[PDB]
């Protein structure tokens, strides 16, 4: 299961009731955990710190997390670019960008897991198919990934899916043998 | 199975209001994200604006305070209430929409896209 | 709206400890993260932790001594500060991250820390 995209469909709730949050939840304070959240947030401070903070800095890794959450031309156009301060007393962002920002963030931690709960909801189709694909298809390809959604196109693409039901039930396997399964 | 038909397009001089709307038909369960992307000829398909099924809302820059986005799940249709109407605005309105055709996960649709021209 | 007051500060010795403390009102609900911050005279804010379901994340010169937990059922963030240097002087702030229908973030008051020299 190493390496490999466990997408999670079905009855994975919603917000801070989410299964994720949950799980999280019951683990609050045994290798490293990187948790994605569905609500996006920001601490006053750079655009770096907001994605870096917290973790050791790698230049190749910084800067291949922004080209592949679509973060390279809204970082440019700001004249200070990524030393561009945030918040009231700063820059304030739009939903798509702090949702970005958000997923760069769990993204550059070095984790044995990662847990992205919902984290492409507010962004646009279009911004959603890229970064799906550039960030968790082609960058996080080698890392354990659980992604929760509620897109098909997700489960497509995903090396494993488990489909959630509000009682006990549930299926795991490939979008292929959910398909051949009372077709 | 999923169709996504629109209405309420046609020419409205500048400044003036325009209301377009896309009702789903089909065997949903129910829709989660709908949404107004939109194409003028010499440019390519962008977002106007998008919503969620929780009533969250997020406008590009080039819209925003003049278009509203609104949603009937009964109807299960979408609203663009487009308001103050300028040229650069003109172009073709395409209604996009995540619908669960199986109640675990959605499928994606466009619409046909209707024409919105600006007179004066 | 939601407001943040900070209690725990004072006067300590170098290698000594104290537990910060800071207490949300109205819309506690709302809240999605809380940063800790300090800042010397004269001079700016600097994130030193911050806390949120999933993760806690410190700066390079705290990691190791300063711990960021919380109490859901107080609405309260801690500040665990242990081994404490005359550095540590400042005046430390929590930030709350808050989504309620639209985003923003909020400021505490702040309260003084003093470390002196053993």
């Amino acid at each position: 299961e190493r390496g490999q995209l466990l997408a999670v469909a079905g009855s994975t709730g919603a917000g801070k009731t989410s299964l994720l949050m949950m799980i999280m939840g019951e683990l609050e304070p045994s290798g490293r955990i990187s948790f994605c959240p569905q609500f996006s947030w920001i601490m006053p401070g750079t655009i770096k710190e907001n994605i870096i903070f917290g973790v050791s800095y790698d230049e190749y890794r910084y800067r291949s997390v922004i080209k592949a959450c679509q973060l390279e031309e809204d970082i440019s156009k700001f004249p200070e670019k990524d030393n561009t301060v945030l918040g009231e007393g700063g820059i304030t962002l739009s939903g798509g960008q702090r949702a970005r920002i958000s997923l760069a963030r769990a993204v550059y931690k070095d984790a044995d897991l990662y847990l992205l709960d919902s984290p492409f909801g507010y962004l646009d189709v279009l911004t959603e198919k890229e970064i799906f694909e550039s960030c968790v298809c082609k960058l996080m390809a080698n890392k354990t990934r659980i992604l929760v959604t509620s897109k098909m196109e997700h489960l497509k693409k995903a090396d494993k899916i488990l489909i959630l039901h509000e009682g006990s039930s549930y299926f795991y396997g490939t979008f292929s043998e959910l398909q051949n399964l009372q077709p | 199975q999923v169709q996504l038909q629109e209405s309420g397009g046609g020419l409205v001089q500048a400044g003036g209001s325009l209301r377009l709307s896309c009702a789903a038909s089909g065997s949903i369960f129910r829709i989660d994200a709908m949404g107004w992307y939109r194409q003028a000829p010499g440019k390519q398909r962008e977002l106007v604006a998008h919503s969620t099924s929780g009533g969250s809302t997020d406008y590009a820059d080039s819209v925003k305070g003049r278009f509203t986005i609104s949603r009937d799940n009964a109807k299960n249709t979408v609203y663009l209430q487009m308001n103050s109407l300028k040229p650069e605005d003109t172009a073709v309105y395409y209604c996009n929409a995540d619908v669960r055709t199986r109640w675990y996960a959605s499928n994606n649709y466009w619409g046909q896209g209707t024409q919105v021209t600006v007179s004066s």
